[PDB]
């Protein structure tokens, strides 16, 4: 999507490892504000807008 | 004589889907909610 | 929460070898990434090394590319940083930094990290 219709999609009922997005061998920035990488896939939280 | 559908027109604002399977029949349903 | 004191300086002629090191000392599991830091006279502080702690993924900057490596030591909870095939032009102050918050590359100085206290690496 684009940056004047990056839509505020509702993809619900699923899961998402992480551990595949640790091991990809091609991330320049990654950050995560509020809670640690490391405590990401065992802990979640609602609204999980993308 | 098989399909009539004149219940709703209304197609925005969609939040969430779900799709599942399902006088001689007695049927019965309890409705509640609580806290979500 | 995480203290970094880090050693191994010194002077070498130029084509030689050094060693730095970097103890770290606090929150270990909290720790996600280590960067190398590395200011000359007259010149900004730049990145020069990086190292995942989780996947142990290394990036090189392209001044330092072939010639400079990173390894991690778990046992000592101290990240190493072996120098070979010194140029003259590598006469700056190294630091080390610790994130707790994830890894980005290239390294920037705004950013939040446990910086060290520093040391001076001189070639001629
Ligand atoms: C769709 O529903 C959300 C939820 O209240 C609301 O915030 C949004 O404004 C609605 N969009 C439109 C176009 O009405």
């Amino acid at each position: 999507a684009s940056v004047y219709a990056w839509n505020r999609k509702r993809i619900s009922n699923c899961v998402a490892d992480y551990s595949v997005l640790y091991n990809s061998a091609s991330f320049s920035t990654f950050k995560c504000y509020g809670v640690s990488p490391t405590k990401l896939n065992d802990l979640c939280f609602t609204n999980v807008y993308a | 004589m098989e399909s009539e559908f004149r219940v709703y027109s209304s197609a925005n604002n969609c939040t969430f889907e779900y799709v599942s399977q399902p006088f001689k029949n007695l049927r019965e349903f309890v409705f509640k909610n609580i806290d979500g | 929460q995480v203290q970094l004191v880090e050693s191994g300086g010194g002077s070498v002629q130029a084509g030689g070898s050094l060693r730095l090191s970097c103890a770290a000392s606090g929150s270990i599991s909290s720790i996600t990434y280590l960067g190398w830091f590395r200011q000359a006279p007259g010149k900004e502080r730049e990145g020069v090394a990086a190292l995942i702690t989780v996947n142990g993924h290394t990036y090189y900057a392209d001044s330092v590319k072939g010639r400079f490596t990173v390894s991690l030591d778990n046992a000592k909870n101290t990240v190493y940083l072996q120098m070979n095939s010194l140029k003259p032009e590598d006469t700056a102050l190294y630091y080390c930094a610790a994130a707790a918050w994830g890894y980005a590359w290239p390294l920037h100085q705004d950013d939040y990290w446990y910086w060290g206290q520093g040391t001076q690496v001189t070639v001629s």
